[PDB]
């Protein structure tokens, strides 16, 4: 076997773990994370959550602004279930592409139903005397996210 | 070609439309065949009944799933 | 992870000196990474309105 | 120094702008799509 | 002991899959810089302005350092010291300093 | 991106297209009664 | 225009809604007339909906003033100290009810451009990026060309 | 019946209230103000359209920076994160990249593992080996 | 005074000199607290205090109200109470020493183990910040700490 600059591919050779040993190692890591989530050694959780067509990185005690009107009264508390990601300093749970409803419960109180600042939309075309000016006032909803809770069920 | 695309119900782009396999439709699709994509409609669960009209789904490989997101 | 505001900002926007050897090297492939490190396009905190940018010493 | 006579994309002498491989693969993809279409229009 | 990325920096990442199949978990604690990869604190403290004759004059000699320099030499000195161009350090007009916001918004 | 891989795996080209991220109702009440549905 | 007007961050004052929700609207004062035809919607709003609005919201104070005025107004004052004028001149009763509900559901801050659609305190969970958070250490902490 | 406009002060003031911050005679002269306010509003709408593209380009630059910091390219990182059925947009991916170094390192490790798994499955030339991260999860 | 002003205690307060001088405003607010104490149970007043005063530290860190000036010495005393003998400052990471913007990272080592690391412009400021990080991790005030429990028991 001669040594040629293109005879060997120009990337290092990759080796892979055996599937059954990967399964046992995955079970061990899942059991360790389950032991941690049962002992409650997590400090403060963050979560990437899908809501109203957008994805937000959301930590507890915080605020989000939603650009569309919701049919929820002020001061009502609601639960989000589309949590794509949850995590803390030691661990991180990914969804495929979503997490289970029995895994994580995340909860927000509606603060404010308001209207946006008046936005200006004007189109002008040159030397054809076309000007259109309009004012957009968008209903908005300010939400305060309160708690991120993880149940210790995990397979 | 504009007129045939109009009468085939293909005004909005990237939206599927179901049509017959008959030569009358096929002649128009032959005329505008360079502007469109044609797939067969596959029915793995068969034709939907009147109880399941609202619960159908159209998977983009070309199939009509009768029961979508049960329970 | 728990720092005060001014040293946290100083650590985030710290300027870094890089070293680069130019012996038997093409100037374009040298200048690609030299341009990247002079932008600070290797920083996830990069913004064009910020003063982020790192020093590069080429020998 | 060197000029295109007249407008670039009109005249007897035009810009010598060549074909690209991205345009080539786009053309083969469009041909494969229409070949599938004219197969499905056959029977 | 397998990892796609090296564990020399940041977190010691351990990836895993839930046996049901819809969840990817990962355990990532910090890696700490050990004692051997560090250097001791540089200790520098020397007072050469102290005089045996008069310490009250010696302390004033340490406060006797002052210098005045013109605008242009000051700008090139600042540019050489701070690794910026000379065009930033020149002042600005009344119209530019008046349109600066007196109370800018602040977050956090 | 990666619409082609989703096309071989059977998903839509767009992740917004008919996925479990899409037909689930993104909010619900904390006590557990269902939310009113989406106009879209 | 963002460069023309002022801007504020997204802020909830007194950290509202965190421990409990407090309706930050304090009072409404309607100034209307019994005689003017432009005060018709205000008069019908006073006849039907004001008592039911008072039952639904026990935390607000509603004053009604029939005075010889031409333009009917409503003034809303909040817990923040903010005062907001609104003209209820020549509107239908459902328009008046929608306007009062929109004033009730607001927090009371100044309606200008919001810089960012989120607010967070302590966003630096599990660290923050600095240029040394991913660079491995050299044995002895050595510089690339420093010899020991 | 002679009729004249009396509120012309408010007519010119509704234009001049948007032009107080201009330079030159455009903040005072009404003839020059109207053309300046019109172009300002048109540029406001067009830059509002371009704001999403500019912020998306900024997010792609930030993800490219924080992924090349781990030695993995941006397109490989994106497609191998999608191949694990993790659908995080580039805004929140840049957000994890800035504020979340261990989690972004875990995501880059997942993308590198998926890339090596896909390369191994390509060089295998067989359907029988299916990897631990190459399995496809259906909806339930 | 900020809580009382935003709750408009000054609007309901009866006093001369309208801006309600801040000891008088504090007196009126704690009079409202005492009125709530004689009105309802002590647990209700505890919930009100938790709702309207503990919510004021959101985003705040320990050392801008504690204002200690010697973190090194107090860390030594706290390590003596925890029975760890001596911390050692070691320069871990640095970028620039002759430039106008020096950056130093100083770590704290007890029995050759890393407990804290801090940034600074100067080595002394980085050492003080490392002591602040060590004291914060010892006392449990961190960025990583548990958020406050706002619930109904
Ligand atoms: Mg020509
Ligand atoms: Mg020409
Ligand atoms: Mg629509
Ligand atoms: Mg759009």
């Amino acid at each position: 076997v001669p040594k040629t600059s293109l005879g060997s591919p120009p990337w290092p050779d990759i080796v892979l773990p055996d599937p059954v040993e990967e399964t046992r190692h995955h079970a061990e890591v899942v059991g360790q994370v389950n032991e941690l989530i049962a002992a409650g050694r997590y400090g403060r959780l963050f979560a990437v959550v899908h809501f109203a067509g957008h994805q937000w990185k959301v930590t507890a005690e915080d605020l989000i602004l939603i650009e569309n009107e919701l049919d929820v009264a002020c001061g009502e508390r609601i639960r989000l279930e589309k949590v794509l990601l949850v995590g803390a300093d030691n661990f991180t749970l990914l969804g495929k592409p979503l997490l289970g409803k029995e895994l994580v419960r995340v909860e927000a109180t509606v603060i404010e139903k308001t209207e946006s600042w008046p936005k200006i939309n004007m189109k002008f075309q040159k030397r054809k005397n076309y000007q259109r000016k309009r004012i957009t006032v968008n209903p908005q909803t300010v939400l305060r996210i309160n708690s991120i809770e993880i149940a210790p069920c995990l397979c | 070609e504009k007129d045939i695309i109009k009468m085939l119900g293909l005004e909005k782009a990237h939206t599927p439309q179901v049509h017959k396999n008959i030569p009358s439709v096929n002649a128009k699709l032959k005329v505008v065949k360079h502007l469109i994509r044609i797939k067969p409609l596959k029915l793995p669960q068969g034709l939907p009944t009147e109880e399941d009209m609202a619960n159908t789904c159209l998977k983009s490989n070309g199939e009509l799933v009768v029961r979508w997101l049960l329970n | 992870s728990s720092f005060s505001k001014a040293p946290q900002q100083w650590a985030t926007f710290a300027r870094v000196w890089y070293l680069l050897d130019g012996k038997m090297q093409p100037p374009g492939k040298l200048a690609a990474m030299a341009s990247v490190k002079l932008q600070g396009l290797h920083k996830p905190v990069y913004h064009q309105l910020s003063d982020c940018g790192d020093h590069v010493v080429i020998m | 120094r060197n000029r295109i006579p007249g407008r670039q994309w009109i005249g007897k002498h035009r810009r010598p702008r060549p074909v690209s491989a991205q345009a080539k693969q786009n053309m083969i993809r469009r041909l494969e799509t229409e070949a599938e279409n004219q197969y499905w229009l056959s029977r | 002991t397998y990892s796609s990325l090296p564990d020399d920096y940041n977190c010691k990442v351990e990836l895993a899959l839930t046996s049901d199949g819809r969840t990817i978990v990962c355990y990532h604690p910090s890696v700490d810089i050990p004692y051997e990869h560090t250097k001791p604190i540089p200790r520098p403290d020397p007072v050469h302005n102290i005089e045996e004759t008069h310490d009250l004059v010696l302390k004033t000699r340490l406060e006797e350092k002052g210098e005045h320099l013109e605008q242009g030499p000051m700008i090139e000195q600042l540019s050489k010291m701070f690794f910026t161009t000379k065009h930033r350090w020149y002042p600005r007009g009344q119209y530019h300093r008046r349109r600066r916001k007196p109370n800018p918004p602040k977050d956090r | 991106a990666g619409s082609q891989w989703r096309l071989q795996q059977g998903f839509a080209a767009n992740p917004s297209g008919y996925g479990p991220l899409t037909e689930l109702p993104d909010w619900s009440y904390a006590d557990g009664r269902p939310a009113p549905p989406m106009k879209g | 225009t963002a460069r023309g007007t002022a801007s504020r961050f997204l802020t909830s004052v007194l950290h509202n809604g965190l421990g409990r929700y407090v309706q930050q609207l304090q009072r409404l004062s309607f100034s209307l007339s019994r005689d003017a035809p432009s005060s018709r919607g205000a008069r019908e709003f006073v006849e039907r909906e004001v008592t039911d609005f008072a039952r639904r919201n026990p935390g607000v104070v509603i004053y009604v003033n029939p005075r010889p005025c031409c333009v009917p107004r409503v003034v809303a004052e909040y817990l923040n100290g903010a005062v907001r004028e609104e003209s209820i001149h020549c509107k239908s009763v459902e328009e008046i009810a929608a306007l009062v509900q929109k004033l009730a559901d607001q927090s009371g801050l100044d309606v200008i451009r919001i810089r960012k659609p989120f607010h967070t305190d302590s966003p630096s969970i599990q660290g923050q990026w600095h240029p040394f958070t991913n660079k491995p250490t050299t044995l002895g902490g050595l510089r690339p060309r420093e010899v020991q | 019946l002679r009729s004249r406009v009396t509120d012309r002060y408010w007519r010119v003031q509704e234009v001049l209230k948007h032009a107080r911050h201009f330079r030159g005679r455009k903040n005072r002269c009404y003839r020059l103000a109207v053309r300046a306010v019109t172009r300002a509003f048109v540029k406001c709408t067009r830059a509002r359209r371009l704001k999403k593209r500019s912020l998306r380009t900024l997010w792609i630059n930030r993800i490219t920076a924080a992924s090349q910091e781990h030695g993995l390219k941006y397109p490989a990182f994106i497609i191998n994160l999608i191949k694990c059925q993790v659908e995080l947009n580039r805004k929140v991916l840049a957000d994890l990249a800035i504020y979340e170094p261990k989690t972004f390192k875990s995501l880059a490790a997942l993308a590198k593992r998926r890339r090596e798994e896909g390369f191994a499955a390509a060089l295998g030339d067989g359907k029988e080996p299916d990897g631990i991260f190459s399995r496809v999860v259906q909806h339930r | 005074c900020h809580v009382a002003r935003n709750l408009a205690v000054e609007q309901l307060a009866l006093s001369a000199e309208f801006p309600v001088p801040p000891p008088v405003l504090r007196q009126t607010f704690f009079a409202v607290i005492g009125a709530l104490l004689q009105s309802s149970g002590p647990e209700r007043t505890a919930l009100f205090i938790r709702d309207f005063l503990i919510t004021q530290m959101t985003g705040k860190e320990l050392f801008e109200m504690w204002t200690i000036t010697n973190p090194m010495g107090l860390l030594v005393e706290e390590l003596k109470k925890r029975k760890i003998s001596a911390p050692e400052s070691r320069l871990t990471r640095q970028s620039g020493s002759t430039t106008a913007l020096p950056v130093y990272f100083v770590g704290l080592y007890c029995d050759r183990k890393l407990i804290a690391e801090g940034p600074g412009e100067t080595v002394l400021v980085a050492e003080e910040e490392a002591a602040r990080v060590a004291l914060r991790k010892l006392f449990g005030f961190t960025e990583n700490r548990r958020p406050w429990d706002y619930s109904k028991p």
